[PDB]
């Protein structure tokens, strides 16, 4: 439209209306030129490939991509508190995306000083893959997401994908994708880009904790009409066999018949927060629960949704069972325990097994006058008819959606790291700097990106008489206030915030 | 924030004594509490440590098996019950709380940053 | 268990002087070290937690450093209020242990 | 006044310098030195 | 089908709501620990098949009526007791159609409408449980006052009725019968009705299949749907595998084997594994010239693609429906004790007698009134159900 | 109405779906001890990234498995015993043991070994195409913890021979 | 109306609908002389 | 309604989660109902 | 109400009296009896 006319405004607010929420986030980005405008084969061989489990083959691309997939991109800590305290459920509905105020730059370096200037004739190529033809990397929980604080300017992550590998070498079935081979819009300093996306129907994420446990659903005042076997012997002695049947009732609640059982489990090793309780050996990798695929072992992370610990044992956590985030300014490798935030999965204890406990016991033999009854422990249990379970909670720092892998079959597609599983997730958005040949002119672009999401709410009609548990800021003097910048201007998220506060009946 | 110890007394060896700590100014359930004693003319010595819930309790080897630490959340107070008191149990006993407040969302050790708030303490003499 | 050692046992200084107290652990305690100052007839006060972090209310002059086995407490431009006994405790693992203590002497 | 003349807030939109060319997690702390100037006019009807 | 019965509703807890726990019952065991409340309210339970039936299909519509309300006052002077009509007293009734109360109708409790139409039955007391830590309660625990729900109040000439439409459920299968395989299995211990074949040790609880939830061990009862025994062996039954009914007059605790009716799930052998038997075998190693092929037994098996199975049969004495718990996910929601699973089952019907206080003092006292007139109500209850 | 039969091979594997160029924001437990010797215990955490791709958090896991015995087309590699029936995976129905054939859809063999085939899992057609989402028929599905570790007791694992459906599993059916 | 017919029902409820809340409380009373 | 633009979360009235003999704002074993503390109306914040 | 609102105030009041019961306490010797008195009335007015 014009060089001196802005192609968009800064829209950054949340609107609460009835049963829905509309969040709008605008950020400022910068796009470097990656790989010097080249597609480059990459493999563990370039990385050194010490192990076959880490072996990979793929391509790095000159393109970047936009990732808003985290909850913090669209919700302020106050908005998140408003939502998790007042609502039993929520879910995304519509998606509106805008890319505007493009500013391409040319970098020229003479001696020790680099001079930056405007290039008014350069373009920026942006396109979305709405047929899902490219590999989808947005469900892998990567960095490069829009910053939680709106005043932060962020760098766009480089796009890359992996295809079939044999060691570091490829195979005849491996695929190569030229992102230039897609149609794409080209933007100069006056052009803008926008599209709208409709979330496909998903179930509301359950932002609540059950007030009942799966095994306590009974009326405590009344007997069952069912009987259970109370006594197999009359007393101590030879040939004391007998059959005695008590009725199941309030006094013995463990023996009663139940219609439903807790969900599946794949046991995790538990690690105590207080280290001297831990074994004096290296078990991070050797003691981990894993799954093997085509000869490659993969840690089970986070795994099926299970309780992090039993009641009264706050210190313990599943080895790879829970989500572990970083604190602001945390190093990359071998950080101390204080540096990270290990999420708690306690709210799901009412219906799900503890991650570090056996699911139960099964009989391993036939008893007889010769042989005693023998029971083994169930370390892993698949789905059984009559199971009910809770999905993993979503967090303010956590992912929103994932792509359901395209397959002949799946069960309960809800992603294991939490959030909303989708066959057609929000499409990847690819961007690169169109090369200007000089060998090229060193160049980068700067821009404004805005994303708007409509959320549907599920209110509580609950009749609970006593007050709830709510997320609240602590009222005490402190050097800083939570979820705010410090004296040096560094925004930080001091804690992960779960979504489960309000309660429901089971 | 304030911690007030009470119940200190002079008792003969083998006696049973109960100490209390009344707390005000902070939420009692958000912190892990610990008893610490100081023998006269000597450095401070850690005694026991209790979870916010009260489910988990730790003890020093010397006091293990004779001292019981309890917690009443409804009326804020911290209790130490001392049985089979012996000669060198004579100390000034301090009520202290961990600097790191309990956060339900995360699993972590709360004693890493030490104990920010200490009570005046109650003298216990055994003879 | 992990033992703590403070050298010197006691130190004498004038107002405005710079005082350094050093304690080291028998085994590495990461950065989990706390410094306490105690005055006779009063409960201990926490000045420094997690080796280099200064507790609120505590004066700017007080400082601390070190990691792993060795830690150090530094007082610069010492004041009248500053004369007391100082204890360093390792908060790495149970049982919590305290150093013998250093008594700053007028 | 319970609803006085509203505050009018203004800032210069930050324009970053050249990115490191390899993806970094941190926010961008290097910007182009910049300032802006303009003409401002306010009109008020008095009674 | 249409049933009509006569009921009697007393005054529970003397018009009070009361906290209950295993500390009130003195129960030490952790597996049996609980926390909850008892309410002055009663409730109606027709959830058993015998209420609507005398001696594939699925329910469709429901019609419930409550009428002929008769409220009696009781006076005791010395030895004798005098019963008189109280014509101005009311009886309160409401249904929970938002499913806001804890749902106790799926636990196979007693207090069901009598199977024989001439029996007069006592309405059971309503109570619920909440999350508990040992005997104590946690902050997530919820307390419900049923007086907080609007309810219709009935004097002797008033009546109460409502109708409910069952949600779509599959027809219950009532028949008896590679590309496909049999369904999942969670093995139960095998007990013999001939005592001499059983081991001389107590294995009721120790040898039983269980599942652990938050540090508590629940027996697996009745468990997944599996055939009771192999073809030809009728003297074996899974320890926690099958529903056990008591005969008329059977005592509460430690009755002999002839007092109970043990059902068998022999009909589902065609598609389901035997409850007391292993599911099969799997290779435990890689064979080689030095290593023999080794196998191991599958004691428990989950769903696999290609499995088919039959549900558990329903009985004249058994439950009809259950409420599917409200959860993120479930698989094959059909309840394990048998019957039709429903997210919105027939609503709970709650009833109590409105308290009538005794003479208050002639000087104002702020305390609540603890003195009431001894009172109870009785009436006729009718339930009509259309079956397909 | 039936679903379309899949007549394609995935060009990706379930564990490689990540962006190879970017770290995750999630941490894993890297190191449980500082150094050799007594009383060394510590919890160190690292970012999951390109260099170590096995520990990254993933949203989906491979489908269920019921292990088949591995049999080689080279007769001298196989054991010198009759294990056709005795070492075969089977299921029991009302006292009668039925061989598991072909069974759940699983990869015939690992990449690089074409001489081995599942004892009863093969129609000898090859199911190597579905390895991307499906476990190998002759391999364990994975490992699980068998115990609570402690200062006294080392962390103990165990092999999963058969795994039923779990939420988050994806799989391919058998080819035509 | 009459002796054997209720003149009212029990209405204890709270309703939230936008900017309005409707509370309803029913109690049982006793009046002496 | 509250239409605050405050970035950081508010202070909210909450029930504490800890194991306790009785439930706050509930009846005890004898059926006596009790209100444990006085609850104020002021939690959310406004500018001055 | 307190958690999500800046303010509140009452608008409309609606009052209802119903199911009135009048008991009579006849006392003979040391025994007191209670019975319905169906013809008795209850006087109720509001001062508006
Ligand atoms: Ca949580």
């Amino acid at each position: 439209d014009g060089v001196g006319s802005s192609s968009g405004n800064w829209h950054c607010d949340s609107q609460w209306l009835g049963d829905r929420v509309i969040t709008t986030s605008t950020r400022t980005w910068a796009l470097p030129t990656y790989n010097n405008h080249l597609y480059k084969q990459i493999s563990n061989s370039t990385s050194g490939g010490s192990s076959n489990d880490n072996a990979y083959f793929g391509y790095s691309t000159p393109w970047g991509y936009f990732d808003f997939n985290r909850f913090h991109c669209h919700f302020s800590p106050r908005d998140w508190q408003r939502l998790i305290n007042n609502n039993w459920g929520f879910r995304p509905k519509r998606l509106n995306f805008k890319l505007f105020n493009i500013q391409v730059k040319e970098v020229t370096d003479n001696n020790g000083v680099k001079t930056i200037a405007n290039n008014l004739t350069s373009t920026v190529q942006v396109f979305t893959d709405s047929d899902y033809q490219l590999p989808y990397v947005l469900g892998s929980a990567h960095e490069g997401c829009l910053p939680p604080f709106p005043a932060d300017v962020f760098m766009i992550p480089q796009y890359g994908y992996l295809t079939l590998n044999d060691g570091s070498q490829a195979v005849g079935r491996s695929s190569f994708y030229c992102l230039e081979y897609f149609p794409s819009q080209m933007l100069r300093t006056g052009n803008n880009f926008q599209f709208s996306y409709e979330f496909e129907n998903v179930p509301f994420h359950s932002s609540y904790a059950h007030s009942q446990s799966l095994d306590r659903l009974m009326n405590p005042l009344i007997d069952q009409y069912l009987y259970y076997l109370s006594k197999t012997i009359n007393g101590s002695g030879q040939n004391q066999q007998t059959l005695k049947f008590s009725v199941a009732g309030p006094s013995n609640m463990a023996v009663q018949g139940r219609n439903y059982i807790p969900g599946p489990s794949y046991r995790q090793q538990r690690v105590s927060t207080t280290v001297t309780q831990n074994n004096n050996s290296e078990f991070a990798w050797p003691g981990a629960s894993s799954w093997a695929l085509n000869g490659r072992n993969s840690l089970m992370n986070p795994g099926p949704a299970m309780a992090s610990h039993k009641e009264g044992e706050d210190r313990f956590f599943p080895l790879s069972g829970s989500l572990i985030f970083g604190k602001q300014g945390t190093g990359r490798d071998n950080v101390d325990a204080d540096k990270v935030m290990i999420t708690n999965e306690e709210e799901i204890k009412t219906t799900n097994p503890v991650a570090t406990e056996s699911y139960g016991q099964v009989a391993t033999n036939h008893q007889s006058a010769q042989a005693q009854a023998q029971t083994g422990w169930v370390q892993n249990q698949g789905i059984l008819p009559g199971m009910v379970w809770q999905d993993r909670d979503v967090y303010l720092q956590g992912p929103i959606w994932a792509k359901i892998p395209h397959t002949d079959g799946n069960f309960h597609p809800s992603p294991l790291m939490g959030g909303f599983g989708m066959k057609h997730p929000p499409p990847q958005i690819l961007i690169k700097n169109t090369p200007v040949p000089a060998s090229f002119i060193t160049q980068y672009s700067t821009g404004q990106v805005s994303v708007e999401i409509e959320w549907e709410l599920q209110k509580e009609n609950s009749k609970r008489w006593n007050p709830e548990i709510q997320y609240t800021s602590n009222y005490y003097k402190s050097n800083n206030v939570e979820f705010a910048v410090n004296t040096e201007g560094v925004y930080s998220e001091p804690r992960p915030i779960g979504t489960r506060y309000l309660t429901r009946n089971l | 924030v304030q911690l007030v110890e009470s119940g200190g007394g002079l008792v003969k060896p083998g006696g049973s004594l109960r100490l209390s700590c009344a707390t005000s100014g902070f939420t009692f359930s958000d912190y892990y509490m610990s008893w610490i004693r100081q023998a006269p003319g000597k450095g401070l010595e850690w005694v026991s440590y209790i979870s916010s819930s009260g489910s988990t309790i730790y003890y020093a080897d010397s006091v293990k098996g004779r001292f019981t630490m309890s917690r009443d959340n409804a009326k804020n107070s911290l209790f130490l019950r001392m049985n089979s008191l012996r000669a060198e149990d004579t100390a000034v006993y301090y009520c202290a709380r961990d600097q790191i407040t309990v956060d339900r969302e995360v699993i972590r050790a709360h004693y890493y940053y030490g104990m920010d708030v200490w009570g005046q303490g109650t003298t216990v003499t055994v003879s | 268990d992990i033992q703590m050692t403070q050298s010197p046992s006691s130190v004498s200084a004038s107002v405005g002087d710079r005082v350094t107290i050093t304690c080291r652990a028998s085994q590495g305690i990461n950065s989990y070290l706390a410094w306490y100052q105690q005055k006779p007839g009063k409960a201990p006060k926490l000045l420094i937690y997690a080796a280099s972090s200064l507790e609120s209310g505590v004066p700017s002059r007080f400082s601390g450093s070190g990691s792993g086995t060795d830690f150090t407490l530094t007082i610069s431009s010492l004041q009248p209020e500053d004369f007391a006994t100082y204890y360093c405790q390792q908060a790495n693992s149970f049982p919590l242990t305290f150093g013998g203590g250093t008594k700053v002497d007028i | 006044m319970k609803h006085p003349p509203p505050q009018i807030l203004i800032k210069n939109t930050p324009v970053p310098a050249d990115p490191p060319t390899a993806f970094n997690k941190d926010k961008l702390n290097s910007f182009i030195t910049q300032y802006s100037t303009g003409q401002v006019s306010v009109e008020i009807e008095w009674e």
